[PDB]
RNA sequence: UAUAUAUAUAUAUAUAUAUAUAUAUAUAUAU
RNA sequence: AUAUAUAUAUAUAUAUAUAUAUAUAUAUAUA
RNA sequence: AAGC
């Protein structure tokens, strides 16, 4: 049973805004990750340059991550 | 939702004895596939606009991990089309949603079988990426509520 | 056809710069430019208006040359 | 005189192209009347600043920047640095400085354990001797200002925004700086009677905008916002002017090929089409309706002759004209001139809003677009997404009768119809959604299924097709699934194809490789089927089926139609006005897949541009990518990656759909690399 | 938040030679710049006009 | 300027020129009447929504 | 003025206001919110000595 | 541009005839003094130095100042903005003290009409939050800008 | 069709409460400050066999401030003669009588005719409201003083 | 034959960067 | 007093790159 | 190639 096409607005972008008059139960799914991401952004710790420091290490380790692709990614547009 | 590893030290031991004990009495569930059955057409379409709406008040104008702010296009309303400033995680958002509805393109070379290597295109989330557990976790608990909240409640008589 | 306003500014600036030149220095010393008198309504004599206060948008002689040009008369058919 | 246009504009390139007469502005003798600043490192510097301050306060200070009054920031050193640079060639020192601090930086002497310069240097600071200064936490009005009045400005921070930045002491001395955008070096411009910029000001009461009230049509993202926030707030004290306008004001006096360069071909001029819909049913007229057609490029309208007259967009037969099909068809779709919102053309002859007679008026905007959908990376197999009833088989037809330059761009060979799935099981899908019926309860025959599920309206009740949706996807998600798969599989091997379907996630399930392109059209596509006679079914399971594949589809915003086609022919249109009369043996190229063993070569891709481009092509790593060929109706498979697109051209207009043969003997499997075989001359 | 407010009330300082006169002066210059007010007294007339 | 002297308290002073004008037209005074409609049509939007 | 239940010019607070006189700050505890500060330590230091 | 040229050549032309001669050295040489180092680094004897900068040998805004006094109906000297105190400055500042006194020597030579009062408000200015004095506008305060008058 | 929708999201009423759009308010018209126009309806009997054509003054190809037609009448016809720089795209615009202009009539509430040559009378007055109003919004300019010539 | 644009080779002037060598001063270790 | 290591100042030489000028060759356009 |  999928989402009806006539319930979703314009694009921002690649994304699109859903409409709340929707029958699907999806609405209570956006509710929840929409409540998620505001209680999430207002946090003073994530502006911390500490904390987005730790973000960013934190994938960075000693196991592969595909790099060969990554070259020739970079390469398609002439960076070296 | 717990975070403990596969040793078995970590884990909570006290919830399965106490579910596991009369009268109490215990349902177990699972999802098969449950990577190959987060798409675009259900969840992601639906998460990633929900987390891009969620953040633009509490972090108007700023950049993030590395990643600046940009200019998008705006077409929510009718007829009206016009530009709007994002954040930097509005940023991540909108490539990771360029990626999510493109798909993904698995290399593969099988040095068990000579001359079987090439690229295959697949929609199934990705399993060595780090939001992996926990995106699984939060849609699992999130559909289990609506589940007893909405549509259970109106599904059935007895 | 340039604002009058516009031209006294632009006109502040050539000289300002001449004065450099003419005393071998980058700054000049003495500037006729970005002074503390907020001289803004001032004017200065441009091109853009003619003598009948009108806009100098059209030459005289192509005004005058569509004005006449509707009163002519051909030879009959 | 300063006059701002809504696109970039730099001194040395955009002269070279028509960049007024790319909007429609004559401006016949040049005259060295027209001057042109440079903007792009504006621009560079805006996206920068946009890393710590707001969009909208950044936009506000940069209007109030004079673009006539010459001045340039002086990025300086950190403040250690600065004392140490003074003490190696000390004659830079400016007089302001402290004496003692000048006798102690002299002394020529280490100054290591000085203990007396430690409390000097300690006690100093920049703005002791730098009057105007920027720190980082200066607001960007206030930069504005400075600049506004002085020649130099001084900054300890390149994250500035206005003019130029020259460099104070050598690199050696910058060690927090690393960027290398248009920090000039330690080594060091009239203006004429009229000045074109891309940003518009307001710090003269008359520097004029262009007519930018089109804000929509502006390409750039930046730019646009930009237009947008001034005209948000300074609405009533902007200087409106239009192309005519310019035209005038730039050939008052005066009135009573752009030279030799590089050519790109993926930038074309479109323009808002307005027209109407007079209907001439008796001798009289109506004017029933006012329309606007948004993105026609203008190559088109010139081709196939376009005047402002009293158009007729219906032949004998009943239905439209091919002409008036292709140009819909590379327009963005239509909109009422009352009511603002979109508008849909009813195909058939049927009462309710029928059109068959029209009349143009005017053309309104003109601005020059990117053709490039930038989903083009690699050149890949395409696949487009169209619902049922879009004129599948005239656009086909169409683009078939297409011969340019001796090339015949996408024959009906390199594309596959939707259908085309269907029959490779000898039972088709189509029967088996027919049979469908048989699964739901109360129904007896499909006829009997057509009329429950509609509601005398050919409206689905809704709820009914829901079950129609239930039992038809398993159908679908296991039988048509699997056998795309290999048709696909199987149809990538002759080479790049042009594939169209009804849902995406038809490809999506089938794990289809290559581009991916989501289209909708400017018409009611449920009409189209009803009236197409000679049905299997019956023209109502057709609109049923229709209903189905649309719920089937995925949630993505499709894009107009004309995007494709517009990328599909304008730029070879544009390209034989310049090739059309050289020698085509010097003026082509081919690209293909080397196998030595006369010698075995299978073409790939097609390449027509000018001597210099194809010469400027035959020296680059052709060498790089390897396939697998195998054996006329040969074919091959890429392993690694595919070609990147930027190695053929923003020059060179292409073919994007090939199939491979061989030119003139047991089955081999051996290698290939493609090579630039091209020609000689 | 009272653990904020708190921390507020408690740890403000001053720069080390403040003159207030002189600090407005050049913190307060720029913002009076604005135009923003005008056009919000003209958007307020058309609300009552319509 | 005398609006602009005054908002900012006295620690920003703005010149104005003293000379024959060309009468500019600058339409930005309303009466405290509209400011009042829209003042409230303001506060109907934000009506119990934080 | 937009102002709706209060007069023209006027703003309310909740803290009296005291202008200062002089443009060189220096350390002061004559202030309602030290004051404030103080009672409660006070409060406090007589409750433990209960 | 047309005022350009005739005052700027007259300003050479009395230059070129003045038996004046402008030393700057005469300053620097009477100075000659200088405070310890243990202290801090401010100084009233430096500190002037520096806006004085008696290295640049730069006059014609003294010469034009002369010239200026023959078309007094046409043009008006006034000192520039730049050479006010930062922000109106102020009397605990020792560098604000040194542009007070440069100005104020330096004003009587202008044919600005309104001189005498640039003179005095620009103290006042300096001196707000010391002393005060009353005004008649309820506009302007003892913080107006001095330039403005 | 026509059945329009006006439930909308509005979740971005801090975008407006932050930031309101200005009003455009100057705006210069340097045409002529008219809204009617004389059109001819019939072209005039020449030549006749009564009088000569050299009697007639269009033989002589001299401008008229008047069509010279067997019939003429008035047509309302907003911004026809202006030279605007800011449009407000609001024009109100009919044709000749001798020509339809039903579709003016039936442009506001009409959502329920089928016909395309018809209308329903009931909202007549509502039709000539809407009109009337675009009548007046179209016609907010500011004359324009251009210049002259002896 | 003259002028203009682009590319290549050589020489002169200016700027930056790197390396080497010599001398003087300070600190540490050994005789 | 001698040797080794580190830091600072001055001088000299060499190499490379960028900008301007001069000379020759090739391609295109104009007289 | 070989994740979180």
């Amino acid at each position: 049973v999928p989402i009806p096409q006539k319930d979703w607005t314009g694009p921002i972008g690649e994304i699109r805004i859903l409409k709340d008059t929707t029958s699907s139960i999806a609405r209570y799914l956006y509710r929840t990750w929409y409540l998620a991401a505001a209680r999430m952004a207002a946090q003073p710790r994530t502006w911390d340059p500490l904390f987005q420091a730790i973000m960013r290490s934190q994938y960075v380790t000693a196991r592969g991550g595909s790099g060969a692709a990554l070259r020739e990614s970079l390469y398609a547009i002439n960076v070296s | 939702s717990t975070t403990s590893g596969s040793a078995v030290i970590e884990k909570v031991i006290p919830l399965g004895v106490y579910a596991s004990s009369p009268p109490n009495q215990s349902i177990n569930i699972d999802i098969s596939a449950c990577d190959a059955s987060i798409t675009w057409d259900f969840f992601l379409s639906v998460i990633m606009a929900a987390i891009h709406e969620g953040v633009a008040s509490s972090s108007i104008g700023k950049p993030f991990m590395g990643v600046p702010a940009s200019i998008v296009n705006d077409e929510s309303v009718v007829g009206v089309r016009a530009a709007r400033p994002i954040s930097g995680m509005q940023n991540m958002i909108q490539h990771l949603s360029k990626l999510y509805k493109r798909g993904f393109s698995y290399r593969v070379n099988d040095s068990f079988s000579p001359g079987n290597d090439f690229t295959h295109m697949t929609t199934t989330f990705p399993s060595g990426s780090t939001a992996t557990s926990t995106e699984h976790t939060a849609n699992n608990s999130t559909m289990m509520e609506t589940f007893l909240t909405v549509w259970g409640p109106e599904h059935t008589d007895d | 056809l340039v604002n009058e306003h516009s031209e006294a500014k632009d006109e502040a600036d050539e000289a300002t710069k001449k004065q450099a030149k003419d005393t071998d220095k980058s700054k000049a010393q003495v500037t006729y430019s970005d002074t503390g008198i907020n001289n803004a309504n001032e004017l200065s004599r441009s091109g853009n208006v003619d003598n009948e206060g009108g806009s100098n948008q059209k030459p005289m002689s192509t005004r005058i040359a569509e004005a006449t040009s509707a009163i002519v008369s051909k030879h009959p058919a | 005189a300063y006059i701002a246009v809504p696109a970039v504009v730099d001194s040395r390139s955009s002269e070279a192209i028509g960049l007024l007469e790319s909007f429609g502005v004559d401006a016949g003798a040049d005259a060295n009347d027209v001057s042109y600043q440079d903007h792009d490192y504006v621009l560079d510097q805006l996206q920068y600043m946009l890393d710590g301050y707001e969009a909208g306060d950044v936009i506000d200070a940069l209007v109030h920047k004079n673009w006539l009054h010459h001045s340039v920031y002086c990025l300086l050193p950190p403040k250690s640095q600065l004392l140490e640079y003074w003490k190696s060639n000390p004659s830079a020192i400016p007089d302001n400085v402290d004496r003692r601090l000048r006798k102690r930086l002299m002394l020529k002497k280490d100054l290591r354990k000085d203990d007396e310069y430690n409390q000097l240097a300690r006690a100093f600071k920049i703005s002791d001797v730098y009057a105007p200064l920027i720190s980082s936490t200066t607001s960007p009005m206030t930069m504005i200002q400075n600049l506004n009045q002085g020649e130099i400005v001084y900054t300890t921070t390149d994250r500035v925004i206005g003019a130029r930045i020259l460099l104070y002491a050598p690199r050696k001395y910058y060690a927090s700086t690393l960027s290398f955008t248009m920090t000039k070096c330690i080594i060091p411009v009239p203006h004429s009677r009229f000045n074109v910029g891309t940003f518009p000001s307001i710090a003269t009461p008359k520097c004029f905008v262009m007519s930018g009230v089109d804000i929509e049509s502006i390409p750039n993202e930046f730019i646009k916002l930009f237009y947008q926030r001034v005209k948000s707030v300074h609405a009533n004290i902007l200087n409106d002017i239009s192309p005519q306008i310019v035209s005038d004001m730039i050939n008052r006096k005066r009135l009573r090929k752009r030279g030799a360069s590089h050519v790109d071909v993926y930038k074309v001029d479109v323009v808002d089409m307005l027209f109407e819909v007079v209907d001439v049913a008796d001798g009289l007229r109506n004017v029933s309706r006012k329309l606007t057609m948004h993105t026609v490029p203008v190559c088109i309208l010139e081709m196939l002759g376009i005047e402002i007259a009293d158009y007729c967009i219906r032949q004998e037969d009943g239905m439209l004209t091919d002409w008036f099909l292709l140009l819909t068809m590379l327009s963005d779709g239509l909109t009422d001139r009352r009511t603002h919102c979109q508008y849909l053309i009813n195909p058939s002859s049927v009462p309710p809003d029928v059109i068959l007679n029209i009349s143009i008026t005017g053309f309104i905007n003109r601005h020059t677009i990117d053709v490039m959908p930038d989903i083009y990376d690699f050149v890949k197999p395409i696949g487009a997404v169209l619902p049922k009833g879009s004129f599948k088989s005239t656009i086909m037809r169409v683009l078939d009768s297409i011969s340019i330059l001796g090339i015949q761009i996408m024959p009906r060979a390199h594309v596959v119809d939707s259908d085309e799935v269907g029959e490779q099981m000898e039972p088709t899908f189509e029967q088996a959604v027919m049979e469908i019926y048989k699964g739901i309860a109360g129904v007896d025959s499909l006829d009997d299924l057509i009329k429950w599920v509609l509601n005398s309206d050919l409206i689905p009740h809704d709820d009914r097709l829901g079950q129609l949706f239930q039992a038809f996807l398993p159908l679908a998600k296991d039988l048509l699934a699997p056998m795309a798969r290999k048709f696909y599989d199987n149809s990538m091997s002759e080479g790049r194809l042009l594939t169209f379907a009804h849902a995406d996630s038809e490809l999506l399930n089938a794990n289809y490789f290559g581009h991916l392109l989501r289209l909708k059209i400017p018409y009611i596509t449920e009409v189209n089927l009803m009236i197409r006679k000679n049905r299997e079914g019956g023209e109502l399971f057709q609109l049923v089926l229709s209903y189905l594949y649309k719920m089937y589809a995925t949630s993505a915003q499709p894009k107009w139609f004309g995007s494709l086609l517009r990328l599909l022919i304008c730029p070879w249109l544009h390209m034989e006005k310049l090739i059309g009369e050289a020698d085509p043996a010097s003026t082509s190229a081919e690209i293909g897949w080397h196998i030595p063993r006369e010698d075995g070569f299978i073409p790939y891709v097609s390449i027509r541009a000018p001597r210099l481009v194809i010469e400027e092509l035959m020296e680059k790593n052709w060498g790089q990518y390897h396939a697998q060929v195998i054996v006329v109706s040969a074919k091959a498979v890429i392993k690694g990656n595919h070609l990147p697109v930027k190695l053929v051209s923003r020059f060179a207009c292409f073919t994007l759909t090939a199939k491979y043969e061989m030119r003139l003997g047991r089955g081999a499997a051996y290698s290939a690399r493609l090579a630039f075989r091209s020609d000689l001359a | 938040d009272a653990r904020a407010i708190t921390v507020a009330l408690l740890s403000g300082k001053y720069p080390p030679d403040l003159v207030t006169n002189v600090w407005y002066a050049d913190a307060i210059y720029p913002m009076y710049a604005d135009t923003e007010v005008f056009s919000n007294l003209q958007r307020d007339m058309i609300t009552c006009e319509a | 300027e005398w609006a602009l002297t005054e908002c900012a308290q006295g620690y920003v002073t703005v010149t104005s020129p003293y000379a024959p004008s060309v009468n500019r037209l600058m339409p930005y005074r309303i009466s405290n009447a509209e400011r009042q409609i829209s003042q409230i049509i303001r506060i109907m939007n934000i009506g119990n929504n934080a | 003025s937009a102002n709706l239940f209060t007069p023209p010019e006027v703003l309310l607070l909740p803290i009296d206001h005291q202008p200062a006189n002089v443009t060189t700050p220096t350390l002061d505890f004559t202030n309602e919110l030290t004051n404030w500060r103080a009672r409660v330590c006070e409060l406090m230091k007589n409750l433990v000595d209960n | 541009t047309v005022i350009q040229p005739v005052l700027q050549d007259i300003s050479v032309l009395l230059q070129r005839i003045s038996p004046l001669q402008i030393d700057p050295t005469i300053i620097s040489n009477t100075m000659s003094t200088v405070s310890e180092s243990t202290t801090q680094t401010l100084s009233p004897a430096s500190s002037i130095l520096g806006k004085l900068r008696p290295s640049n040998s730069d006059f014609s805004s003294f010469r034009v100042a002369l010239a200026g006094w023959l078309y007094n109906g046409v043009v008006t000297t006034v000192i520039d903005d730049s050479s006010y105190p930062k922000d109106g400055g102020s009397v605990t500042s020792l560098e604000n003290l040194w542009d007070f006194f440069i100005l104020a020597l330096a004003l009587p030579l202008t044919t600005d009409p309104c001189a005498p009062v640039k003179a005095f408000m620009t103290l006042a200015n300096m001196m707000v939050g010391f002393e005060t004095i009353p005004m008649d506008n309820q506009i302007y305060t003892q913080s107006r800008r001095a330039s403005a008058f | 069709p026509i059945v329009q929708v006006s439930a909308d999201v509005e979740n971005k009423k801090t975008a407006q409460l932050l930031h309101a759009d200005t009003p455009r308010l100057v705006t210069w018209d340097a045409g002529l400050c008219t809204s009617f126009k004389i059109v001819p309806i019939v072209p005039a009997q020449v030549p006749q066999d009564v009088l000569a054509y050299t009697f007639f003054t269009s033989s002589y190809a001299i401008q008229s401030p008047f069509p010279e037609a067997a019939v003429s009448r008035i047509v309302v016809h907003t911004r026809w003669a202006s030279n605007v720089d800011f449009d407000r795209d609001s024009s109100v615009i009919m044709a000749p009588p001798t020509e339809n202009n039903i579709h003016l009539f039936k442009q506001l509430l009409n959502t329920e005719t089928l016909s395309v040559r018809g209308a329903n009378p009931l909202m007549f007055r509502a039709n000539v409201l809407h009109m009337l109003l675009e009548f007046v919004l179209d016609n907010l300019y500011l004359n324009r003083h251009t210049g002259f010539s002896q």
